[PDB]
C-alpha cells in the first residue's frame, strides 16, 4: 500500500471518484470539481492519513494529485 | 432526559447552549477559563449529545425542555441554533435570564427580502445531502464553520473531535433542527427584551452574514454587538481569550 495509492484513495474518497480512475495529473478544482470546501477537507485528510502537519504555504500549492504525492513522499 | 453539567466557582451563573449538529463538548476550549469567573451550566440540546429522550421539536418545545432543570437565574449564552433557544427563553421567561448573549447567531437564519441570511434553496440542498450522504455532509459543515480563518484547519479538527466525542444525533433530530433554522424569525419579538442583550459575531461567518449586524443594531437599539474581525462561525474556538474577556466584562454590567 504505497504513498501514491494512499494519496489516490484519499482523493477518491474525498471527491467521490473511484480511485482506479484517478490520474496523477488530475487537478482538484479543474478536473475533479472540488471547491474551496473540498480542498480544505482534502488537505486535512492527507495530514490525518500521513500523520503530518502541512503549513498553509505548502497546502496552497497542492492543487493536483501529483503535488500531493510529491509533498507527502519527501516527508 | 436533558444532560446538564454544572462546574466552576463563579458568583454569576452562565448557561452555555451549543449549535446545530454538536454538543456541550464544543465548550471545552474555553470552559476552564470561564469556570474561574462563573458557575457554568452546560447543556446538550434535546436530541443532541447525551440528551436522547427526544425527536424533532419546535423551538418552543426545545426551549421548555431545556428550561426544566436550568438554574433559577443565569446569563444565557446561545451559539448559533443555541442562540435561538436562548432568545426564546429570554422572551417567554425573562425572569430566569439575567442577560441574553448570542454568538454567531441570527434571529432569522434564512434570507428574506432586504434580509441577509441563508438562501432557502441552499438550506434545502443541505437538508438533502444530509438525508443522502450524512457524514460527508456533517463533515463539510464543520469545515464550512471555520473557512477563511487563520486557524481554519485546527479549529475544524477541534469541532470534529466534539462530534467524535459522542454518538451522532438521529437524522430526525438533525432534520428538526434545520426546520427551526428555516422557519423561526425572532426579529420583531426581540425588540421587547429588556434584560442586557449582547450579540457576538464573526466577521467571516458565512452562515450569519455580517450585514445583519448594523441592521440589528438599528432594530434592537437597546442591544449591543461585537464583531470578531478574524473569526468565522466559532469565534470562541478561534479567539478563546478575546471571547472570555468579553463575557467577563459583561458579568460586571449584570452586577
Ligand atoms: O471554498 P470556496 O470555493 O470559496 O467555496 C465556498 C462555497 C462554494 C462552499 C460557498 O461558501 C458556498 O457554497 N456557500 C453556501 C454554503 C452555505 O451557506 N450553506 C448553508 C447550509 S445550511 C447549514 O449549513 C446548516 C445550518 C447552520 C447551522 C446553524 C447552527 O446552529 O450552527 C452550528
Amino acid at each position: 500500500s504505497t504513498i501514491e495509492e494512499r494519496v489516490k484513495k484519499i482523493i477518491g474518497e474525498q471527491l467521490g471518484v473511484k480511485q482506479e480512475e484517478v490520474t496523477n495529473n488530475a487537478s482538484f478544482v479543474e478536473d475533479l470539481g472540488a471547491d474551496s470546501l473540498d480542498t480544505v477537507e482534502l488537505v486535512m485528510a492527507l495530514e490525518e492519513e500521513f500523520d503530518t502537519e502541512i503549513p498553509d504555504e505548502e497546502a496552497e500549492k497542492i492543487t493536483t494529485v501529483q503535488a500531493a504525492i510529491d509533498y507527502i513522499n519527501g516527508h | 432526559n436533558i444532560w446538564w453539567q454544572t462546574k466552576g466557582q463563579g458568583n454569576v451563573h452562565l448557561v452555555l447552549l451549543h449549535g446545530w449538529g454538536l454538543n456541550a463538548e464544543v465548550w471545552r476550549c474555553i470552559d476552564e477559563e470561564l469556570s474561574s469567573h462563573f458557575t457554568l451550566h452546560l447543556v446538550d440540546l434535546p436530541g443532541f449529545g447525551r440528551s436522547r429522550g427526544f425527536g424533532a421539536l419546535s423551538l418552543a418545545d426545545m426551549a421548555e425542555a431545556v428550561l426544566q432543570q436550568a438554574p433559577d437565574k443565569a446569563i444565557w449564552l446561545g451559539w448559533a441554533l443555541g442562540g435561538l433557544v436562548a432568545s426564546q427563553i429570554a422572551l417567554t421567561h425573562p425572569e430566569r435570564v439575567q442577560a441574553l448573549v448570542t454568538v454567531a447567531s441570527s434571529p432569522c437564519f434564512s434570507a428574506r427580502d432586504e434580509w441577509p441570511g441563508i438562501k432557502p434553496d441552499v438550506l434545502a440542498g443541505f437538508q438533502q445531502q444530509l438525508s443522502d450522504d450524512f457524514q460527508r455532509t456533517v463533515e463539510r459543515f464543520l469545515a464550512l464553520q471555520t473557512m477563511g480563518t487563520e486557524t481554519a484547519r485546527q479549529d475544524a479538527r477541534a469541532l470534529k473531535k466534539t462530534v467524535l466525542a459522542l454518538p451522532m444525533p438521529e437524522v430526525d433530530v438533525l432534520n428538526g433542527g434545520l426546520e427551526i433554522l428555516k422557519t423561526v424569525d425572532l426579529r420583531q419579538p426581540l425588540q421587547n427584551v429588556s434584560m442586557p442583550f449582547l450579540r457576538l459575531y464573526g466577521y467571516l461567518d458565512g452562515l450569519v452574514p455580517r450585514k445583519v449586524v448594523p441592521m440589528l443594531d438599528k432594530l434592537w437599539p437597546h442591544s449591543e454587538s461585537y464583531i470578531f474581525a478574524k473569526a468565522a462561525h466559532a469565534p470562541f474556538i478561534s479567539h478563546p481569550a478575546e471571547f472570555c474577556h468579553l463575557l467577563v466584562a459583561l458579568k460586571q454590567r449584570v452586577l
